[PDB]
């Protein structure tokens, strides 16, 4: 079976609180940044 | 030890071969439309056939085999199905609001009138008179199938359904020959369109509902059903009624009063 | 047209655009008292160290609160229909006149005796004379004739688009394959101002529409020398 | 006409649902299929409510067609009551599966 | 026909640990590789697929 | 509510250091695309 | 209504089954008697290129791109007129 | 073991956590949709190209906002996490079907990011309306890829609701009826019924246009006898009650702050509540041609459109003012939920009074398709259904993850979101009334000001965005254990500790029927 | 002759916004009423009144392919 409680009921690792801030920041990070780089794709094609 | 009466379902992985199973049959369409290929159209059809057959057998397993089907178990299966076949009223009803919409105020390029000029429609009293006879007895047959299996008796039960099929195979075979056979194409206007993509969509629910009738069959030879407890053959029974009302409501809509 | 930071409607052209004008004070008083009283109601609830935390009973303060709204939205429906059933009004037009949308630019007929017709295109900003308006100009502008009920027909021959004049409270849809009819009637001579409203693709932006007011017989001469 | 061949739920009922099946047919409800009837809740006739551990939710429904329901722990021990209407009930633990 | 439920039920209910969609024996394990083999690598074909159709070919 | 203290608290400093770094990242890639927004528009 | 029949003292198995095969079946019987007789094939009418009808904004996806799923070719005319 | 537990899930909370993780991500993409939308707006001109690259981002922006981040997160997260505790129920009636309903989000998002990668994307509105979204002016795969999209999003929706409504009709202890359930739970059963009855009609359209464009169907296209007004009423027809689905999980969830907040056992008047969702539910399946005043209906349709409108006023002043009625005598703790829920009654009310002067065909005809109808909906949407979610969020964040968040810091979230969204919207109000038309890529220049306004208030929500995703990470960074949490006999959720354990209510509640 | 007309007026049968059945009427009307007369030996005077009200209200080139159509054979209108 599986781990319970606070910080073990979630996909992702909340044990070193810098590793975790590296994580919400590409996670965050590149949904944020997607619409950019999709308009860019659209100028670049023509 | 758990003290209700209610099933936790094992961790399984055909909700996500059927997510993505969904997605290559979409991306699959799009690359047929578009890019001339089949390819992805293919692979999902295949894992979507393959994710159904291990999902409902997974079911069986859970029922027939390890008993999780305790009666508020089964109280819940009964809304679910009452609740799609629901959706299902709404899905059809959106082919029918377009069918009127067109054939109550036909535009110029029809020829203001319906049906519109140049369209010769099928005679309601031929074949399509003879599919509304096949569905409606088979809604007998079926009802008589029911009543063998709550009264035990296994033989008239498999004799009933196994008649119920075939005459949904019947009506099947009667409508891929009336699609071959119809001067008019579901590029004719708005009167091949609503007609081909109202009376496909039914024929692909008698398809469905068919396989599900014969699954049911194949259960009730293996002795799965019992006399009091067979929810799958309940939910077969009444997808076909509502096969058959759909039916009943395209007849006397796009056939006849369309016609 | 609309002149640098406006906060209301463009001043009333039409009979018509003058009763929305009057419609619409009434409307926003209510949805000001009432937006207020909310307002006020949370600052008067929140304000308060007495306190009431037993069940209380809402059979009561129900019906207050139901039929209020009631009443107050039946006082906003009478003039609200009032005015939709004088828009649909019988007034028999002195004039016709068609406007095709189009893939950026609109296109106009005045087919009652001659037949006449022409395509409405923004000016390049680029292009524009010195005081004009940016986004605004057209080359040929939709003359027509003041203080005359005039019936303009909508259709367009490719995708959707829409018609319209604010200042004249004027907005229809231009559906290839209708015809959708509105009326118009400018109380003033004038040049009126009004841009496509449904998104029609890459120059939805630019394609606006203007028209130019004046008495009859300029009217009369401007359709002879346009043949 | 007629013939037989088909199972019943007493020759073919397994896993929980022949327990439910069983235990019903002795008139127990050892899945909790239905509401219990309440006591007087007095602390000479407080609400017994089975257990299989030492503490279990008790939700109490104060007064007919009240729409709140009053929520709280039951613990093995001393009869507790109704944080609302201070009705009583004792958890009786244990058993089930013999 | 023989009625062989009884036969079933004894297997799926072993406890052997298995989830149901494995209880049934090694076929069910070449089954799920197969559909889940399918849908992942079907995936990475649409993914490549989006890749190519994202650019014009002139 | 109640809470027990931080298990791993996070002082003024680290959290300038989050706070900088959250917001960096959601500045940095849409600011890179929009200031090349001209070499975009015509190459 | 009440049909023309009578039974309802109990509608049971034996009661359905009376219904599949002496009026369910007895009416599929009679509607194949009555299609297999009004079938044969009916003269396909002069060709008339109607622009609501044919319609073509998008090549088909399959064949040539200008043929209907289920063409035929004895009574489906292409945009252009019946084929060879 | 980790595939099993989130590939392979069939847990409740589980499953509403993988939705709000989902849903948070869909945020971020929605965000940056709109500062593309006001970056262009900014200031007089073109920035990033014409109409067309313009729209795909509005088409966008729209699509994940509503199918990507509010549905997934009120229904799917909140729903999944709270439904079950709510009631007492050990999981979700069809816990592996639950599973797939989560799955299939991220191919239809796939979908809709593919859309606006292939050809030049699809620059149609989120409404989709032909000739516009045809093979001719919009030839291509993109409106395809968007069809697929809305196609999943359906399917996941619809399978949520039949699993929603059996879950709540057949799971609640024997001695609970309906009328004791809590006001979120009806909440999220009557928004399932909308989404059962809605999107089938929505598939029916989209299939037909999906058929136009590829089968040479004519549905809407007048060459082959088809109207596009048709595809307008199929579309709208799930439109209206779509908007009522947005809000009604909001309101279930602002009744549970209030109440909370407000030190109270129970919202003021109940059952009237539970007739207000039911009426708003009924409603909004009879109004949806408001959206149509301009298309050229009849005078009599354009006259009972505008009537049937009006009419949920009073079921939605009902819930207004007995929310009020809940606040009225309270021992009010001024947490940052209630801020957001305090936010939500204003705003909402502002944004829903403005829907009333759209609903008058007459007036509409003159604030259709301009920047009134933006404001409008934002402030019910954006100002709304936000402020609800963000109210939802912080209430039960501790619940959800056994971890305080910092109060200091989401009360300046808070104000900083509150100024950015006002600051944004209301001016747009003014743009509308001056004829500001909708789906513009530039303005004449009379309208200025107040663009500029918008487009500076919409980057003070963006700071506001990045500075909650800080917040959550301070809270997890930090981890200071919930320990306590008041009011728990009237909140069922909280009795199983923060946070709950991965089963919950092996054991069922005991409730006497007396 | 009983003209002096400047447009089409109010037709009780078309009191909607859609105007499209009205065009369509009159453009079948006059190309009716022009078939009768050139048929039975009269005079195509009599249709005036259709032709103006449908040259009025018809989109040019609606009117444009109806008669291309009817010159082709495939007006779907009956005349
Ligand atoms: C897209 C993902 C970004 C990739 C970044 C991950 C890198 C992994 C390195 C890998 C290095 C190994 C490190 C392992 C452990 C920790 C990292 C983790 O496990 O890795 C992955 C985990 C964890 O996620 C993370 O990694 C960090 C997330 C932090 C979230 C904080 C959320 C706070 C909000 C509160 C939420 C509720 C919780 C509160 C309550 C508590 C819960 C009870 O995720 C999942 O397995 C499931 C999530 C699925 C879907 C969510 C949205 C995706 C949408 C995509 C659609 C795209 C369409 C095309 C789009 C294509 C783009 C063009
Ligand atoms: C940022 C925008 C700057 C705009 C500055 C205006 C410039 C004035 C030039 C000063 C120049 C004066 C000369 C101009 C007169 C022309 C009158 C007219 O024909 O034009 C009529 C127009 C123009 O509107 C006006 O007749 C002025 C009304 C202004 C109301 C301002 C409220 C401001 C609140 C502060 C922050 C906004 C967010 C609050 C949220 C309120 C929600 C609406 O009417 C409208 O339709 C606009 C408003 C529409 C809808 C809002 C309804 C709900 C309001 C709720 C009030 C809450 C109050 C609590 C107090 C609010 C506490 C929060
Ligand atoms: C959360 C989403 C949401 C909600 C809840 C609503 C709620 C309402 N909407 Fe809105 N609406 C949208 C989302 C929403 N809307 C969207 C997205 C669009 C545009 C779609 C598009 O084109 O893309 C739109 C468009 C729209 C239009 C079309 C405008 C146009 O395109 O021209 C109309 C027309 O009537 C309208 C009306 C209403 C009304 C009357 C309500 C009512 O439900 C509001 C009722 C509430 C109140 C009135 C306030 C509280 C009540 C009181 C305090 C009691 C006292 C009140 C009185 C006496 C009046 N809406
Ligand atoms: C729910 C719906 C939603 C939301 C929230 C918003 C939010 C915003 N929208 Fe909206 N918008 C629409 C739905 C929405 N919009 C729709 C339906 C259209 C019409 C499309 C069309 O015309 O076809 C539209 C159109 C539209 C236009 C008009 C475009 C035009 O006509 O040309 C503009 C212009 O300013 C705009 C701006 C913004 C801005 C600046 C915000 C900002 O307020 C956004 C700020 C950020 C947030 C509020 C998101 C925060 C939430 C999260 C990130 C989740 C957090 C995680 C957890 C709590 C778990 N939007
Ligand atoms: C191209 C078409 C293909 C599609 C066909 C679709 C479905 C058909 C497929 C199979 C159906 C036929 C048989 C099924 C298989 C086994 C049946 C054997 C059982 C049997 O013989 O049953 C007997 C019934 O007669 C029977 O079948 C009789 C069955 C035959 C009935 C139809 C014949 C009609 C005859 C003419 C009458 C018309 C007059 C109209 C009257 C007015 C009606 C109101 C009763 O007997 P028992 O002693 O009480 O029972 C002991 C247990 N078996
Ligand atoms: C034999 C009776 C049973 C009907 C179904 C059997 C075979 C067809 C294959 C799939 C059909 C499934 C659903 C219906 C979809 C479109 C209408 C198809 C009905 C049909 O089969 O119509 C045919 C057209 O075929 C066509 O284009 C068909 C081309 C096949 C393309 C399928 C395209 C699929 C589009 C799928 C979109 C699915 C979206 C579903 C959403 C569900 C809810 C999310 C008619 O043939 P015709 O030559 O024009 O005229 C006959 C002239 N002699
Ligand atoms: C049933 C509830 C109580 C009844 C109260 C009224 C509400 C719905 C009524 C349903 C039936 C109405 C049919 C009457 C037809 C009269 C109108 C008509 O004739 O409308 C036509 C289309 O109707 C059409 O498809 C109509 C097609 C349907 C549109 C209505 C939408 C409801 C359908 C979904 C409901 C789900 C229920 C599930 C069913 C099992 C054509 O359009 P017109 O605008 O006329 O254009 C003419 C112009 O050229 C001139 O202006
Ligand atoms: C060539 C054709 C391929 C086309 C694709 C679709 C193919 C087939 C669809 C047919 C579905 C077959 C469903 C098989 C279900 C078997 C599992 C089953 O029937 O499971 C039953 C439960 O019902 C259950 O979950 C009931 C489960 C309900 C499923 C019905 C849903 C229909 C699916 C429709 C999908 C398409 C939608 C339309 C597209 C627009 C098991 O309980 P019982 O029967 O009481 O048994 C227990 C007793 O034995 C105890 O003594
Ligand atoms: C190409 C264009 C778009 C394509 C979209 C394709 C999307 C998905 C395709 C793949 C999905 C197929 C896999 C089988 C799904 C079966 C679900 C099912 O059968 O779910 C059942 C519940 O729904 C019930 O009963 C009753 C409900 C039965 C629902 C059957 C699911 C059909 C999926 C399609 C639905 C379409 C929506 C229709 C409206 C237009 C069982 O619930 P579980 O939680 O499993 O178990 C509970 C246990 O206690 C049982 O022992
Ligand atoms: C709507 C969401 C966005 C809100 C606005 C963004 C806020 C500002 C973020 C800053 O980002 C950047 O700023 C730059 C300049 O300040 C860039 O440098 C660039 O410019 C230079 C300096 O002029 C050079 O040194 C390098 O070549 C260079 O690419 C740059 O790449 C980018 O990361
Ligand atoms: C073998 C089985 C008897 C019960 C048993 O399995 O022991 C019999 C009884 C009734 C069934 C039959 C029913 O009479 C209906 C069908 C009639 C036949 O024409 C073909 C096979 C047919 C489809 C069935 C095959 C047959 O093998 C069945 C399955
Ligand atoms: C009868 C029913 C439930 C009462 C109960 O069983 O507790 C109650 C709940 C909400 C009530 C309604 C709401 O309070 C709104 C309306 C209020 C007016 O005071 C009367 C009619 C009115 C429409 C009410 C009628 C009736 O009293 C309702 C419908
Ligand atoms: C809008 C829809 C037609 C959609 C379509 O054209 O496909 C039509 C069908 C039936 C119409 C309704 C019915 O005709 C009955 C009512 C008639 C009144 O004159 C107006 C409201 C009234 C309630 C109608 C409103 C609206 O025009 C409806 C609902
Ligand atoms: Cu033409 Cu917008
Ligand atoms: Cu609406
Ligand atoms: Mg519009
Ligand atoms: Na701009
Ligand atoms: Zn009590």
């Amino acid at each position: 079976h599986y781990e319970e409680g606070p910080g073990k009921n979630i996909p992702f690792s909340v044990e070193n609180k810098w590793r975790l801030l590296a994580m919400m920041t590409l996670f965050f990070g590149s949904g944020f940044a997607a619409p950019f780089f999709i308009v860019r794709h659209q100028l670049l094609k023509k | 030890h758990q003290t209700h009466a209610y099933h936790m379902v094992n961790p399984s992985p055909w909700p996500l071969t059927g997510a993505l199973s969904a997605l290559l049959m979409t991306s699959g369409l799009t690359m047929w439309f578009h890019f001339n290929s089949m390819t992805l159209l293919m692979i999902g059809l295949t894992t979507n056939m393959l994710t159904m057959y291990q999902w409902w057998r997974d079911v069986i397993r859970e029922s027939t085999f390890q008993g999780h089907h305790t009666p508020a178990v089964q109280k819940g299966l009964r809304y679910g199905m009452i609740l799609f076949i629901i959706s299902e009223v709404l899905f059809f009803t959106g082919f029918f609001w377009a069918f009127y919409h067109s054939s109550l105020a036909p535009t110029p390029e029809l020829g203001g009138c319906w049906p519109p000029t140049g369209i010769h429609p099928l005679n309601p009293l031929e074949v399509p008179l003879l599919n509304t006879s096949v569905l409606l007895a088979s809604g007998v047959s079926i009802t008589w199938a029911h009543h063998s299996l709550m009264e035990g008796d296994r033989k008239h039960m498999l004799q009933a359904l196994f008649i119920t099929i075939t005459l949904g195979v019947y009506f099947t075979l009667l409508q891929a020959s009336e699609y071959y056979e119809a001067p008019f194409t579901i590029s004719d206007g708005v009167y091949g369109s609503t007609f081909f993509v109202a009376t496909g969509f039914h024929g692909l629910h008698v398809i469905i509902g068919s396989t599900f009738l014969i699954v049911c069959f194949f259960r009730q030879l293996k002795f799965h059903f019992t006399s009091n407890h067979h929810f799958g053959f309940e939910a077969a029974a009444w997808y076909w009624h509502f096969v058959d009302v759909v039916w009943l409501f395209l007849y006397v809509s796009i056939y006849w009063w369309g016609s | 047209m609309a002149y640098p930071m406006q906060l209301g409607f463009q001043d009333a052209t039409s009979p018509i655009m003058e009763e929305l004008l009057h419609f619409h004070d009434h409307t926003l008083m209510i949805v000001f008292l009432i937006s207020s009283l909310v307002l006020y109601i949370i600052s008067l609830m929140l304000t308060t160290k007495l306190t009431h935390t037993s069940t209380m009973d809402a059979q009561e303060v129900e019906t207050i609160w139901t039929i209020l709204p009631a009443i107050i939205l039946i006082l906003i429906a009478l003039p609200s229909l009032r005015i939709l059933y004088m828009m649909d009004e019988i007034n028999n037009p002195s004039l016709t006149v068609k406007t095709m949308g189009h893939q950026w630019y609109w296109s106009y007929e005045y087919t009652d005796y001659e037949d006449l017709s022409f395509d409405s295109y923004m000016i390049p900003t680029s292009e524009l004379k010195p005081g004009e308006l940016r986004l605004l100009e057209v080359d040929n502008r939709v003359v027509l004739p003041m203080e005359m009920t005039i019936r303009m027909l909508v259709s367009s021959e490719d995708v959707l688009h829409s018609w319209a004049v604010p200042s004249l409270g004027l907005k229809t849809d231009a559906i290839p394959g209708r015809l959708n009819q509105t009326t118009l009637m400018s109380s003033r001579p004038g040049l009126y101002y009004g841009q496509c409203s449904e998104i029609c693709g890459s120059n939805h932006s630019f394609m606006p529409i203007v028209l130019e007011l004046v008495p009859l017989k300029y009217f009369e001469k401007w359709s002879a020398s346009m043949l | 006409a007629s013939g037989g061949g088909v199972p019943t739920d007493e020759e073919q009922a397994t896993g929980l649902e022949r327990e439910v099946m069983l235990a019903a047919r002795k008139g127990q409800d050892p899945y909790n299929i239905l509401a219990p009837k309440a006591t007087s809740g007095t602390k000479e006739d407080p609400n017994l409510v089975p257990s299989i551990t030492n503490k279990r939710i008790v939700g109490c429904i104060c007064e007919e067609d009240n729409s709140t329901v009053i929520w709280f722990w039951l613990h093995k021990g001393e009869a507790q009551r109704c944080p609302s209407c201070g009705t009583h009930y004792k958890l009786v633990p244990h058993q089930l599966a013999h | 026909f023989e009625n062989r439920v009884a036969e079933k039920q004894k297997l799926f209910q072993e406890d052997n640990g298995l989830p149901v969609h494995l209880k049934g024996g090694a076929t069910d394990n070449i089954l799920y590789r197969v559909t889940m083999t399918l849908c992942l690598g079907g995936t990475l074909y649409s993914l490549y697929c989006l890749g190519w159709a994202s650019f014009p070919h002139k | 509510i109640t809470a027990k203290p931080a298990k791993t608290p996070t002082s003024p400093k680290e959290q300038a250091i989050g706070l900088s770094v959250t917001f960096l990242s959601f500045l940095l890639p849409a600011g890179w695309v929009l200031y090349h927004l001209d070499n975009y528009k015509k190459s | 209504a009440s049909a023309a029949k009578g039974d309802h003292g109990g509608t049971g198995a034996r009661t359905w089954r009376f219904l599949t095969f002496g009026l369910a079946l007895p009416s599929v019987a009679l509607c194949t008697l009555n299609s297999w007789l009004h079938s044969g094939h009916r003269e396909r009418p002069a060709f008339i290129p109607y622009h609501h009808l044919r319609i073509r904004t998008k090549p088909f996806s399959w064949g040539d791109g200008n043929h209907t799923f289920f063409h035929n070719p004895r009574v489906n005319p292409l945009p252009t007129g019946y084929e060879k | 073991m980790f595939i099993n537990r989130w590939l392979f899930s069939t847990n409740h909370k589980d499953i509403g956590t993988l939705y709000l993780l989902f849903g948070a991500w869909a945020g971020m993409v929605g965000t940056a949709l709109s500062l593309l939308i006001r970056a262009e707006l900014g200031q007089p001109g073109t920035l990033l190209g014409d109409d067309q690259i313009y729209n795909v981002v509005v088409t966008a922006h729209a699509f994940v906002m509503i199918f990507f981040m509010v549905m997934p997160i009120m229904i799917g997260g909140f729903g999944n996490w709270l439904v079950p505790l709510m009631i007492g129920a050990p999981d979700m009636a069809f816990p592996r079907m639950n599973n797939m309903s989560f799955w299939l989000l991220p191919p239809s998002f796939l979908l809709l990011l593919a859309s606006s990668m292939v050809e030049a994307g699809a620059g149609t509105g989120w409404t989709v309306y032909p000739p516009l979204a045809g093979n001719l002016a919009h030839a291509g795969a993109s409106v395809d890829l968007t069809i697929f999209s809305l196609h999943l999003a359906g399917v996941s929706s619809i399978l949520g609701a039949i699993n929603f409504i059996t879950t709540i009709i057949n799971m609640k202890p024997p001695a609970m009826s309906q009328y004791q359930t809590p006001l979120f739970v009806w909440s999220v059963m009557i928004t399932a019924v909308l989404l059962l009855l809605s999107l089938p009609v929505l598939a029916a359209g989209i299939t037909m246009l999906l058929t136009d464009r590829n089968l040479n169907t004519t549905f809407f296209d007048p060459a082959g006898g088809g109207d596009p007004i048709l595809y307008q009423h199929l579309f709208w027809f799930f439109g209206h009650p779509e908007v009522y689905i947005l809000i009604l999980p909001g309101f279930g969830m602002i009744s549970h702050i209030v109440t909370y907040y407000s030190g109270k056992k129970e919202p003021f008047g109940y059952m009237g509540m539970v007739w207000a969702m039911m009426s708003i539910g009924f409603l909004g399946f009879i109004v949806w041609a408001h959206h149509m005043f301009t298309v050229g209906m009849d005078v009599d349709t354009r006259a009972y459109f505008t009537s049937a409108t009006m009419i949920i006023a009073i079921p939605t002043g009902v819930k207004v003012f007995s929310w009020l009625a809940t606040l009225h005598g309270g021992n009010i703790k001024w947490s940052p939920a209630m801020m957001w829920a305090l936010g939500f009654i204003f705003l909402f009310t502002v944004g829903g009074l403005t829907g009333i002067v759209l609903a008058n065909s007459s007036l509409d005809i003159v604030l259709h398709d301009t920047y009134y109808v933006v404001a409008h909906f934002h402030y019910v949407l954006s100002m709304g259904a936000v402020f609800a979610i963000m109210g939802g969020f912080v209430h039960w964040f501790p619940l959800f993850s056994g971890y305080t968040l910092n109060d200091t810091w989401a009360k300046i979230h808070f104000a900083i979101m509150f100024v950015g969204v006002n600051m944004t919207f209301f001016p747009q109000h003014f743009l509308g009334l001056s004829g500001m038309p909708r789906r513009y890529s530039d303005y004449p220049d009379a309208y200025t000001m107040w663009n500029t306004i918008s487009s500076m208030g919409s980057f003070i929500s963006l700071t506001a965005v990045m500075l909650m995703v800080f917040i959550i990470w301070e809270a997890f960074a930090s981890k200071r254990e919930v320990l306590t949490v008041d009011l728990t006999t009237t909140n069922l959720e909280w009795l199983n500790g923060c946070p709950p354990p991965y089963h919950t209510f092996e054991e069922p509640t005991y409730v006497n029927l007396k | 002759k009983i003209k002096n007309y400047q447009t089409a007026p109010f037709d009780s049968r078309f009191p909607n916004q859609n105007q499209t059945r009205n065009c369509w009427q009159n453009y079948l009307d006059f190309h009716r009423c022009e078939k009768a007369m050139t048929a039975k030996g009269g005079d195509v005077s009599v249709c005036e009144w259709y032709r103006r009200v449908y040259k009025s209200l018809c989109p040019i080139s609606w009117v444009s392919t109806w008669d291309d159509r009817r010159a082709e054979g495939t007006f779907p209108g009956k005349i």
